[PDB]
């Protein structure tokens, strides 16, 4: 091991003593890996075995299976489950790789060499070495490209991820048509993340999902090529601060934006999260709730087209600023929502009262139901219900917990680049431990006021 | 307060205490869901025009 | 955009346009009317976009004469009457009847006028049955109020429902009051249209044309003095 | 005061009035809440839906491709076709071994064919979809030939 | 109005552009001492 | 400026109503017609979509006893329900408002207020014992 | 229509360009302050 | 201070969700959740409960001495009805208004009868039942579900079991509980 | 001085100025309850009342919170204060539209 009186880290500072022990900061790396991999394989199998054929997944508060049941996994006409055993199949592939990980983690956090330049060239490396450092970026840069690819494969071969917009029903679909226009693809990037636009978490078809990971798989991989044989720039060189913590800042910065945009995609997509496994979105309950009363209201009797409200506004019916006729209530904030059961009753000018009054199908009112019931609110015990609702159902989006997990995650990690960064500076100022007692600069400085 | 806007709202614990025979006894937690009832039943007094307030 | 042209636009491509808010153009057809058979046919399709609303107002001058005044919109939009269907005949001579059955035929409008007055007023031709000639179709409208009984003031005080007394002033609860308290109003009014077919398109069974109404604005159920409002635009509508 | 007015409604629990109201009810199976279950035990009215479904495909459709009405063409997919496929599924189900794996086939066939004239709708191709409903007809005819 | 998005537009770009060439300028240099 | 006299609110079942009186701790207070027993019998309800205690439905009349409006009986449900929210306040009585311009909010009275200055001098004095009296315990730390 | 707007709201476009010269103003402002900062220090 | 062992390790009391309750010549289950009501609604109120929260949820037993002797004797089911209607409630509201969407010009509430009954106890009397949904203007709770069964006792009386339950919470599974009390009733 | 344009130069007077602010703002809140033990609280401001009950439109977050307040009493004195025994018909009750 090591000691403060050796490294000048205390125990609460331990991990920092492998900064510069390439050999044990490998085994650390490879240990932490098998326990996500670990995690993934037990919690999958978790989830298997406390799964029922009665209810939906995410009424079982399950969130890994929601995702095998989109990669198109066991799933059926309408989302209906066919079988469980491809997910255990992933969970047991997880959990014993994770072992083999383990392995690796906890030899190269003993019995390996604590440094590894000595021996494995290759492997030894050195922080500031930019071009050591370019080379591992674009090896990683390569596997993440091939990852991409991976899913394109399962889109147009192998199967094919499930379809919630399919054609004459929700189920799997082969991509044999992924959009490669990089208008469309790069569109996504340059759309305002305000309302309407939505940025990248407007993808609605999967044709453009397939076709964007095609996009990121090459660029990733071409990426990895070019810093595997290019070292950064002067430019890069006089804007950058080459260290392992300066290294570390950029990847927590990175990955606490990337943890906020998750959220997001959580609570707002439906296609990439199917709604029939994740449940409703925020805004998919509210349309539901409206759909579900317009539709019985409409049937006892009432014209919901000509049913001012209270405030004159249109009690189930109204026009959206832009023009499109959108759906009455509080839920006009939501008249941006698309989703699978709702467009074939939308047209070019917002709805069409029309197919609202003939043509609506069963399905569609079904699941509108389930959906306005099974809506995001929920309670940390797991009170389901909107709010100062009694204790008698016992649910909480999945949707909810992975927004606000992933939401506390993005901002921890982002303080994690503020302290790292700002201390990876300072460290390479000098000033990291404090003022020099003798050169301190401000003395040096005007006296100001 | 990011959790709650996810719609992740507080411990839930209303008609947590139930007797032998089922009937419920209050709580504490009991009488500040009444109040929340208040503001609620109050708050857009005319922005409402279902009973649930999902949004 | 005629109506094809907006039917090949997809809900996304016009999402967002505002061309939702503006009724079909008929390009195609003839201006005279003749052609138009005489007999009963489905109003569908009928649409109402209000080219301008004017509110008559007294002139400067105290005496001054109160004529309509321009006005700017405050409300974006969302004024524009459409997927309304009724009965629409015409005879062999101009006689022609048009009548609004259903649909979006209201739609609440709030307009600022010179001077920062904002006026809310319930654009809509509820129950209009015009019985002129293929141009100039006189009739009258429900005007219906732009609040409903249910809907609460600030202070509470309702129709339906509501407190109906100044609970803030114990003491002055029931007084002078009472023409803002246990009032809310909400008895409808009347408003006159007027609608003329300027082309008829008899291959499409589409005509479109130009309509003028001048309607009551909000009465705040009660409170203020309804204003007149001068709404003039132009009409389309399929008659299949 | 006036008496709340009492309106003779007992006709809308016949037009599934209850459909959000059973859809809502937790305490049933999720297949019997989706309508699932109901639709495979009703065989009689499967079929018929199917045969609504065919309508559709068949005598409509056409018109907006030829009318170049995009979105209405592909709304007219899904909607009340949007059971098809599940439809279809347990038709063929009621088949055996190589009967019902022959029908199972026919299901697939035609679910690409869909799917085909979907994509030509969503390019906005009239050529394409025109020619690309003409063999989701065919298809849907051969799968409907087995399946029933 | 749109003299006025493409004024904002423009106003914005400009200190946008300066932050960034800005930290370009060797920022880590302007450290007290070393 | 004088007392309207007592009112005795009645239903149309002749039943004798009793006006729940405004509890100290609420600034507005619900109208609640009771009887004797204890059971609401009307009120004026604030929805009135389907109402069961409407003081119309109820038909409740209020007849003044004594005072100025002695032997004055009110069926109109506007008078009855203003008479009834006096009521709840309490006995009626005749104010003018106008030489004053009262605003119609309630005012405290002087036993009130010097309830309130005095307490709080109270509380404020009890930091001046604590701070007089820890210089006088600290005053060599405190001398200076 | 009653009044004119731009239109640009819900739209997805780029950086919010509804017109060209939104775009090349936003490029040509870009690039000058480039010019500025590479003459005055040279990036590579 | 009777020394009762506390239930450690023991067995629940009444999971049933319901508690059998009996009264004069009428016997039902109530709700468990559901607490004693002290308000009488309307004439001839003999049992009264409501939720422990919203009070729209609540069940009112009314017993009225009848001469006839069976409930048929009433007449039609919907005559009966038309003379029970007293149980909706009547619209206090006159104002004139035609600015509320699915009501008639001037009518801010109506009933709409879904669904009547006529089921038969093992002693044999009939039970005139109906199920009614009330809208309002307000729109509150969604509406409120009115579960009303009638029927004359051996003791020459007419007993009527009204159940009202918000839309809200009947999707909600306050519907099971008003199903469950509503048969429960049974009049000797 | 840079950053906020103002500074501590005295550690005294920031250390006393830590201590002073917390004990300052509970003396205050104290003398606040004192007048709520005796009912003398800043519930609303007549001038803006007035007016909103005169002028039905004229509205502000203050007029919204009072409609809050009254809902908050209501639906809770029942229980929140049992020996009022006060039994409020639901119809008594200030519910919202639709809720
Ligand atoms: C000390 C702190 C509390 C420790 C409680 C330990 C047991 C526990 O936790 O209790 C909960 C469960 C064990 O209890 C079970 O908890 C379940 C929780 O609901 C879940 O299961 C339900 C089943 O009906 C529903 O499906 C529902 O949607 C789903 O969320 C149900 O209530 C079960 O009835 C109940 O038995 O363990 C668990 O969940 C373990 C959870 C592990 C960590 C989960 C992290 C979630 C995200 C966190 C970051 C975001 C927001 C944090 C906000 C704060
Ligand atoms: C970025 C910040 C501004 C976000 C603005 C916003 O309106 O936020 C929401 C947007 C998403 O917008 C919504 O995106 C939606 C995507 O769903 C749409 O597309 C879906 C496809 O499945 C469905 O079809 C769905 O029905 C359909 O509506 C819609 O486009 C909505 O119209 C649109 O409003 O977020 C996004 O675009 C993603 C933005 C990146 C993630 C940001 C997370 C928060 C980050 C930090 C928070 C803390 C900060 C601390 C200080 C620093
Ligand atoms: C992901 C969590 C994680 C991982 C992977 C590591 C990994 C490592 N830490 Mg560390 N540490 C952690 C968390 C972690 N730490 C936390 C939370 C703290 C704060 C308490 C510390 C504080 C800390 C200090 C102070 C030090 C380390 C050190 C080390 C390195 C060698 C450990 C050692 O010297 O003796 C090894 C420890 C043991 C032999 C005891 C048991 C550990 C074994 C390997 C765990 C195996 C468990 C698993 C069930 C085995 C699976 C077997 C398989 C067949 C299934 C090593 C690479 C040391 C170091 O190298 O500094 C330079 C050091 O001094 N850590
Ligand atoms: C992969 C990301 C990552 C990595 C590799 C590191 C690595 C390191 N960090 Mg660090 N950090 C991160 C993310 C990361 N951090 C984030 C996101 C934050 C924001 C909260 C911080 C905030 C932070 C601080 C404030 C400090 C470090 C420090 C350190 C160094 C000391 C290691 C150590 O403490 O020894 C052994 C390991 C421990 C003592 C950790 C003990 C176990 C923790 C305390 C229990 C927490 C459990 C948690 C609640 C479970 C939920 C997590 C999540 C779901 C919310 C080390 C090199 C210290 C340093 O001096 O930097 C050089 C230090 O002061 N980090
Ligand atoms: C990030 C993943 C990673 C990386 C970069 C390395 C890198 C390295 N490993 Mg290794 N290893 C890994 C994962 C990884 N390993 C895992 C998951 C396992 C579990 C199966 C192992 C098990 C393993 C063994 C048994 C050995 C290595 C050894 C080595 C070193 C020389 C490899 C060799 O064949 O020459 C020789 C080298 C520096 C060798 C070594 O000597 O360690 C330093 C060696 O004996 N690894
Ligand atoms: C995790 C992904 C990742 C990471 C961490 C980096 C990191 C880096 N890249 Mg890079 N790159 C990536 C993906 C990535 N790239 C991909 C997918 C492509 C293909 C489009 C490229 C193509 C690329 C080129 C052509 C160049 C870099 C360069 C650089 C370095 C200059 C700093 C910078 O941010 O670039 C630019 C500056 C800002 C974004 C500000 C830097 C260390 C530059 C370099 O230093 O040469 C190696 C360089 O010229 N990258
Ligand atoms: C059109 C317009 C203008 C619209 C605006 C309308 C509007 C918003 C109106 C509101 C106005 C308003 C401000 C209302 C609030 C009223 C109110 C609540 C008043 C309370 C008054 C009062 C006496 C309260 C009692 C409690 C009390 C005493 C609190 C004091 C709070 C307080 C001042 C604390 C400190 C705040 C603060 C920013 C401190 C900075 C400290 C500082 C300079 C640090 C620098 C520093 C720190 C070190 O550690 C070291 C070592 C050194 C060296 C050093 O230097
Ligand atoms: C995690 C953290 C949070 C972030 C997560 C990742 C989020 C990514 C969101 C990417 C959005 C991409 C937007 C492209 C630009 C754009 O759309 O602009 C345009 C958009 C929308 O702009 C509107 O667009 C409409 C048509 O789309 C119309 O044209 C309107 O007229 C126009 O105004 O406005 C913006 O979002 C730009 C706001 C920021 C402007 C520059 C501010 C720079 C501030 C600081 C710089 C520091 C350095
Ligand atoms: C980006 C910058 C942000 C600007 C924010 C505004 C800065 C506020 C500076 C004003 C300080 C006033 C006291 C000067 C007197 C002065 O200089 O103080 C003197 C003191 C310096 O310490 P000394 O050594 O002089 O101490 C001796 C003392 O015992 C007295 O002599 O500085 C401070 O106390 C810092 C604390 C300031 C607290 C800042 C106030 C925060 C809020 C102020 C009120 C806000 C109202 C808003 C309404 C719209
Ligand atoms: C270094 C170190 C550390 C740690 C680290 C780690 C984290 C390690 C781990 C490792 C690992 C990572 C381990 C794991 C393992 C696992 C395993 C080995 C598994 C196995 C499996 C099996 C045996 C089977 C199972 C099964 C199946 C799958 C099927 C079904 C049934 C069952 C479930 C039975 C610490 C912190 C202490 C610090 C110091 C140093
Ligand atoms: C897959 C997919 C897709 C695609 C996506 C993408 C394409 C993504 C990408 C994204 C990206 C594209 C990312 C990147 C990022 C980067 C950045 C954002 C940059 C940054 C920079 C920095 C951080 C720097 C700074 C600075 C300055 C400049 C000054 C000095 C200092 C320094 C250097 C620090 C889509 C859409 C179809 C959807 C579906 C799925
Ligand atoms: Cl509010
Ligand atoms: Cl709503």
């Amino acid at each position: 091991g090591r000691d403060q009186e050796t490294t000048g880290f205390a125990w609460w500072s331990g991990n920092a003593r492998l900064i510069n022990l390439s050999g044990k900061l490998l085994g650390a790396h490879v240990a932490h890996a098998g326990l996500i991999v670990f995690w993934a394989g037990a919690m999958n199998l978790f989830e298997v075995s406390h799964f029922v054929p009665e209810k939906p997944m995410y009424e079982q508060g399950l969130i890994l299976l929601p995702h095998i049941a989109t990669l198109g996994y066991g799933v059926g006409p309408g989302g209906e489950i066919i079988d469980t055993f491809p997910y255990f199949v992933s969970g047991v592939l997880h959990l014993i790789s994770s072992a083999v990980l383990g392995f690796g983690g906890v030899y190269h956090s003993l019995i390996g060499p604590e440094t590894l330049e000595e021996s494995y060239p290759f492997f030894g490396y050195v922080w500031k070495d930019k071009n050591k450092m370019t080379n591992i970026l674009g090896y990683h840069l390569i596997m993440l490209g091939l990852g991409a690819w991976l899913l394109v494969w399962k889109a147009m071969y192998f199967g094919g991820v499930y379809d919630t917009w399919a054609p004459g029903g929700g189920d799997v679909r082969v991509i044999t048509n992924p959009t490669t226009n990089a208008a469309v693809i790069f569109g996504y990037l340059v759309k305002s993340p305000f309302g309407g636009d939505g940025w990248i978490c407007s993808v609605d078809n999967m044709e453009d999902i397939i076709g964007g990971h095609i996009w990121i798989g090459t660029l990733e991989i071409l990426g990895g090529i070019w810093h595997i044989y290019t070292t950064p720039w002067p430019w890069a060189r006089r804007a950058f601060v080459w260290s392992g913590e300066a290294y570390l800042s950029y990847s927590l910065g990175a990955i606490g934006v990337m943890g906020f945009i998750a959220c997001c995609m959580s609570w707002f997509n439906n296609t990439a999260y199917p709604s029939e496994f994740y449940g409703p979105t925020g805004p998919e309950a509210s349309q539901s709730q409206a759909f579900t009363f317009l539709v019985r209201d409409q049937r006892l009797g009432a014209n919901v087209a000509s049913a001012q409200g209270p405030t004159g506004l249109g009690k189930y019916l109204m026009r959206s600023p832009t023009g499109e006729i959108i759906f009455g209530g509080e839920t006009m904030r939501f008249w941006d929502f698309r989703g699978p059961w709702l467009e074939p009753l939308r047209g070019p000018n917002g709805l069409d009262l029309n197919k609202l009054k003939n043509d609506i199908q069963p399905w569609q009112e079904r699941r509108a139901a389930e959906y306005m019931t099974h809506a995001p609110l929920g309670s940390l015990n797991s009170v389901g219900g909107v709010a100062t609702e009694i204790n008698a159902v016992n649910f909480v989006s999945p949707r909810s917990w992975l927004a606000c997990s992933h939401f506390c995650l993005g901002f921890f990690f982002f303080i994690g680049h503020l302290w790292h960064a700002g201390r990876a500076r300072a460290a390479a100022a000098g000033f990291e431990k404090g003022i020099d007692r003798f050169d301190e600069p401000v003395l040096s400085m005007r006296p100001l006021d | 307060l990011s959790t709650m806007a996810f719609n992740l709202n507080g411990f839930n614990f209303n008609q947590s205490v139930v007797d032998s025979q089922g009937r419920v006894l209050n709580t504490w937690a009991d009488i500040i869901n009444r109040a929340n009832l208040g503001m609620e039943v109050m708050h857009e007094r005319n922005a409402h025009n279902f009973p649930l307030d999902l949004a | 955009l005629t109506f094809d042209e907006i039917q090949g636009l997809t809900y996304l491509q016009v999402k967002g346009s505002g061309i939702a808010n503006t009724c079909p153009v008929l390009e195609s057809g003839t201006t005279n009317l003749k052609e138009l058979k005489a007999g009963s046919y489905k109003l569908e399709n009928f649409c109402i976009e209000p080219t301008s609303f004017t509110v008559k107002e007294e002139s400067q001058f105290k005496g001054g004469e109160t004529e309509f005044v321009k006005t700017k919109l405050m409300t974006r939009l969302t004024y524009t009457l459409d997927a309304m269907s009724g009965s629409f005949k015409v005879g062999s001579d101009g006689s022609a009847e048009l009548k609004e059955d259903d649909g979006i035929d209201y739609a609440a409008t709030t307009v600022q006028l010179p001077g920062g007055e904002r006026v809310a007023f319930l654009f809509t031709i509820k129950q209009f049955d015009g019985k002129g000639t293929l141009d100039g179709i006189k009739g009258d409208f429900l005007v219906p109020s732009y609040r409903g009984s249910s809907f609460l003031d600030p202070k509470g005080r309702g129709g339906s429902t509501g407190y109906d007394n100044a609970v803030a002033l114990p003491a002055r609860a029931d007084a002078e009051e009472l023409l803002k308290e246990n009032v809310k109003i909400t008895k409808a009014l009347k408003g006159s249209a007027v609608f003329s077919v300027a082309k008829v398109d008899p291959v499409t069974g589409e005509i479109a044309g130009v309509f003028e109404s001048i309607q009551p604005s909000d009465t705040d159920l009660g409170a203020k003095p309804p204003k007149d409002i001068k709404v003039t635009g132009l009409w389309y509508a399929q008659l299949k | 005061l006036t008496p709340v007015d009492l309106f003779d409604d007992r006709s809308v629990r016949d037009r599934g009035f209850d459909l959000i109201y059973e859809a809502r009810d937790l305490d049933l199976p999720q297949n019997v809440r989706e309508g699932f279950t109901q639709a495979r035990a009703s065989l009689d009215e499967t079929k018929k839906r199917v045969k609504e479904s065919e309508a559709r495909i068949d005598a409509d459709l056409d018109v907006f491709i030829q009318k170049s009405y995009w979105t209405e063409a592909r709304e007219q997919l899904r909607r009340q076709v949007g059971t098809l496929r599940f439809d279809l599924n347990t038709l063929a189900s009621t088949k055996e071994k190589e009967a019902k794996k022959a029908a199972l086939g026919l299901r697939k066939e035609f679910i690409q064919a869909v799917e085909d004239l979907d994509f030509a709708l969503r390019e906005k191709d009239q050529a394409s979809a025109a020619k690309k409903l003409e063999i989701t007809k065919a298809k849907l005819d051969s799968v409907l030939a087995a399946v029933l | 109005m749109l003299t006025l998005k493409i004024f904002v537009y423009t106003v914005v770009t400009f200190f946008v552009c300066l932050f960034i060439f800005g930290f370009l300028s060797n920022d880590p240099a302007r450290n007290p001492g070393k | 400026v004088g007392w309207l006299g007592h009112a005795s609110f009645k239903d149309q079942e002749g039943r004798e109503l009793f006006v729940r009186r405004m509890p100290t701790f609420f600034e507005t207070f619900p109208v609640l017609l009771l009887d004797k027993d204890g059971i609401v019998r009307a009120d004026v309800p604030f929805r009135k979509a389907e109402s069961k205690y409407s003081i119309e439905q109820v038909g409740v009349s209020v007849t003044f006893y004594g005072g100025e409006l002695d032997g004055l009986t009110f069926t109109d449900p506007a008078t009855v329900k203003k008479y009834a929210r006096k009521a709840q306040l309490g006995e009626i009585f005749e104010f003018d408002r106008s030489t004053l311009q009262s605003d119609g909010v309630f005012r405290s009275s002087p036993r009130g207020w010097f309830t309130f200055g005095h307490v709080c001098f109270a509380l404020l004095f009890f930091f001046g014992h604590i701070w007089h009296g820890a210089r006088t315990i600290f005053r060599d730390v405190f001398a200076g | 229509l009653v009044d004119e707007r731009m239109n640009g709201d819900g739209t997805g476009r780029p950086f919010g360009v509804n017109d060209p010269v939104l775009g090349w103003v936003l490029l040509g402002v870009f690039g000058t302050m480039w010019a500025i900062w590479f003459i005055g220090q040279k990036d590579l | 201070a009777y020394g009762d062992s506390a239930n450690v390790f023991g067995k629940v009391t009444n999971k049933s969700g319901f508690v059998p309750y009996a009264g004069d010549g009428f016997a039902l289950l109530l709700p468990a959740k559901w607490n004693p009501s002290k308000e009488n609604d309307f004439p001839g109120v003999i049992l009264r409960y409501e939720d422990n929260f919203d009070a729209v949820n609540n069940l009112v037993v009314i017993a009225q001495d009848t001469d006839k002797k069976a409930i048929a004797d009433f007449g039609s089911q919907d005559k009966f009805l038309e003379s029970v209607s007293y149980l909706l409630g009547k619209q206090a509201y006159s104002g004139e208004t035609q600015s509320e969407g699915g009501f008639a010009p001037n009518r801010v509430s109506a009933a709409s009868l879904l669904d009547v009954s006529t089921t038969t106890d093992k002693k044999g009397k009939t039970y005139y039942k109906y199920e009614l949904l009330v809208r309002s203007a307000d729109g509150d709770e969604g509406g409120r579900h009115q579960l009303i069964g009638a029927t004359v006792g051996s003791d020459n009386k007419l007993y009527i079991i009204k159940i009202q339950i918000g839309d809200k919470r009947w999707f909600k599974g306050a519907k099971k509980e008003a199903m469950g009390a509503f048969d429960s009733f049974t009049v000797v | 001085s840079q950053i906020f344009g103002v500074a501590f130069s005295n550690k005294r007077w920031l250390h006393f100025f830590m201590l002073l602010v917390p004990v300052t703002g509970l003396w205050m809140s104290a003398i606040g309850v004192v007048g709520l033990a005796l009912n003398l609280r800043a519930y609303d401001f007549v001038s803006q009342e007035i007016r909103a009950a005169e002028d039905p439109e004229f509205e502000t977050f203050y007029t919204k919170n009072i409609l809050l307040n009254e809902g908050i009493r209501a639906w809770m004195a029942a229980q929140d204060q049992p020996h009022e025994r006060l039994v409020f018909p639901e119809e008594v009750l200030p519910r919202g539209n639709a809720l």
